[PDB]
């Protein structure tokens, strides 16, 4: 997939494209699927 | 060579502007009619038969299910892009008090879901931000008008707050009038479509004509993603306004960049005519912007830039009209009233009684 191209991971997160979907890696301090929540 | 090109372009401009009519009779657009042609055309395929429960159940796999029931908003627990759901919910929540019941399958992915070449299981209705004639998806104003656009260093929470951005760009357009803008083409964005390549390559060969460089996005996999050059830094939307000639390209689908460029009072060069957002129909080529066909050549860029560099008052007129259109007809009020008008017309299509579903979560208000 190419879902990571639109930078869906907020707050300094990094993104990996899977086949169906994507996943965010979030830095210490943020959580949620898009790193959109405070930890 | 140069003369033939000039004649062709000036003919196209004269014709476009002679044929042009305003999107509403009055500029304030009290009845929210400016972009109404789009929502009518998007809902038209459902007019004769309406929307059945089966069509909704069948469409559910293509997006995030929202349900307005009893003036309360419900949703799938799992939103694929939570930050985009937040942007959408900003607009839905204020309307739920005065909206009848409905089920909405809202796709929050970049790419539309209902290919009109395929058929049957992909009959919809499904709502998506961007489409072409190849897709049956109903366009809605993107999340990013409030929240959840792409995240960058200058916008770590995602590009959003179009209300604030409008004021920021109005002020910056006032600070850098036409005559003080640099007479160069400008683009600073990532390689989300190879339609962007020839502009970047032209810039490398002729930096005095075009300043175009690839940034890196979160999907970066190899140096090929910047055509083997070091990744350039992000440039703010404000700083785009120092250039006279601003380029926009499709990305995965339509790009959120486009609307920002107009508010610089720069001349916008919009490449391709397929990928839409809901407001693109009333942006008219040669009236509000300079259209270029998909996959432009370096020679095409050289010709069109040379023409406008030599016809500077004409360039400023188009740029001014584009600015004015986005200023007057892409207000927050226009976004909010489009949402409302869309949903009110859609609900009339439903040929079934909306029932609660306990697995959905309560959103608000």
């Amino acid at each position: 997939g190419d879902q990571c191209e639109s930078n869906p991971c907020l707050n300094g997160g990094s993104c990996k494209d899977d086949i169906n979907s994507y996943e965010c890696w979030c830095p210490f301090g943020f959580e949620g699927k898009n790193c959109e929540l405070l930890e | 060579n140069e003369d033939e090109f000039s004649f062709k372009i000036r003919r196209q401009i004269e014709k476009a502007n002679a044929d042009y009519k305003p999107c509403s009779s009055d500029p304030q657009d009290s009845d929210c009619s400016c972009h109404a042609n789009v929502l009518k055309r998007d809902l038209a395929p459902y007019k004769s038969t309406g929307v059945t429960r089966q069509m909704i159940e069948s469409s559910a796999r293509y997006g995030t299910k929202y349900k307005i029931y009893g003036h309360r908003l419900y949703r799938d627990a799992n939103c694929m892009f939570p930050a985009r759901c937040e942007g959408i919910e900003h607009f839905l929540l204020p309307l739920v008090a005065t909206l009848p019941d409905m089920d909405l399958i809202i796709n929050t992915r970049d790419y539309p879901q209902l290919n009109a070449a395929w058929g049957n299981a992909a009959g919809g209705p499904v709502f998506s931000f961007s489409k072409t004639k190849e897709y049956r998806d109903i366009m809605y104003p993107a999340w990013t008008f409030w929240a959840g656009g792409p995240a960058t260093k200058l916008h770590p929470r995602g590009i959003g707050r179009w209300d604030q951005m409008r004021e920021k760009l109005e002020k910056r357009a006032a600070a850098i009038p036409w005559s003080q803008k640099r007479s160069l083409g400008f683009f600073r964005g990532s390689r989300t479509s190879d339609e962007r390549d020839s502009l970047i390559l032209l810039s490398r060969r002729n930096p005095e004509l075009v300043e175009a460089q690839y940034t890196k996005n979160q999907g970066w996999k190899s140096p090929k993603d910047t055509l083997d050059a070091p990744a350039a830094d992000e440039v703010s939307f404000e700083d785009h306004c120092k250039y006279k000639y601003l380029f926009n390209f499709r990305g995965v689908a339509a790009s959120f960049r486009l609307k920002h460029l107009f508010l610089c009072k720069s001349l916008v060069f919009h490449v391709g005519d397929e990928w839409q957002e809901f407001f693109y129909d009333q942006l008219k080529p040669w009236v509000h912007y300079v259209p270029l066909k998909s996959y432009p050549s370096q020679q095409e860029y050289e010709h069109i830039l040379s023409f406008f560099k030599k016809n500077d008052a004409l360039a400023q007129e188009i740029a001014q009209r584009g600015y004015d259109f986005i200023w007057e007809h892409l207000r927050m009020k226009d976004i909010k009233c489009y949402w409302r008008k869309l949903l009110k017309r859609y609900v009339k299509l439903l040929q079934y009684e909306v029932k609660p579903e306990d697995q959905l979560i309560y959103i608000g208000p």
